[PDB]
């Protein structure tokens, strides 16, 4: 089990860096094309870490971050500076939720995340 | 049995948590770990023995497969082509329907 939570650390880290990466990408000035599909991925790998490991808490948060990056990949949103924004924000988020459950070995309280998840929940309705 | 099983995920903490499970399972055992389509395709080549292959959606390889051994595929996700599909484990499902394709 000690082996698991030490792979656990190392794949969220390099999907988290991943998704920082293509966030900042665009930030600079790249197209969504290139960076939409990697980002989808790196939620998709941090996601399925958290749910195998029962870290519901962890895995809700990722659930948001999919279904938004989704709407611009399978619906045809457009990746304005505010998915972007928040999205940067949750890689934060889930930076500090992943070195906290790593830690602990169990998942977070999720209180001081309260604020993103209506964040993400609040332009998901804007979009749709 | 033991049936000589191939974990095919891009995720290698995937990889480790059903290795760990079917460590656990004496019908069972794990001979190779994948993280693409390439290498599970030299692990496959490594071993011809191999009965079962737990592949994941996403990381094409089905189609060389079924030309290098006659094992049985199975799906992971968190339709067509492969024999069986199962859900990727939560922390028992798993280890019935592997039981099932390795009976017919």
């Amino acid at each position: 089990m000690d082996e698991i939570w030490a792979l656990y650390a190392d794949d969220g880290a390099q999907a988290l860096d991943a998704m920082e990466a293509s966030l900042l990408a665009l930030q600079a000035g790249e197209d969504a094309a290139a960076h939409v599909g990697p980002l989808f991925r790196a939620v998709h790998t941090f996601k399925g870490n958290s749910r195998v490991l029962g870290l519901s808490v962890v895995e809700s948060r990722a659930h948001l971050c999919e279904d938004l990056i989704g709407l611009v990949r399978d619906a045809g949103v457009p990746m304005d500076g505010e998915i972007v924004e928040i999205l940067l924000f949750a890689s934060d988020t889930l930076r500090a939720m992943l070195e906290e459950t790593a830690a602990s070995r169990a998942d977070v309280e999720g209180t001081g995340s309260e604020a993103l998840m209506d964040q993400l929940r609040s332009k998901i309705a804007r979009c749709s | 049995s033991p049936y000589n099983v191939m974990i095919v995920d891009d995720a290698a903490m995937m990889r480790l948590y059903i290795a760990s499970f079917i460590k656990t399972l004496p019908d069972f055992k794990v001979v190779a770990q994948a993280a693409n389509g390439q290498e599970a395709l030299d692990k496959l080549a490594a071993q011809p023995n191999v009965d079962l292959i737990l592949l994941n959606i996403e990381m094409e390889f089905l189609r060389h497969a079924k030309l290098k051994t006659r094992a049985k595929i199975c799906m992971l996700a968190s339709e067509l082509g492969a024999d069986g599909v199962v859900a990727k484990p939560s922390g028992g499902e798993l280890a019935r329907t592997m039981r099932t394709l390795m009976a017919a």
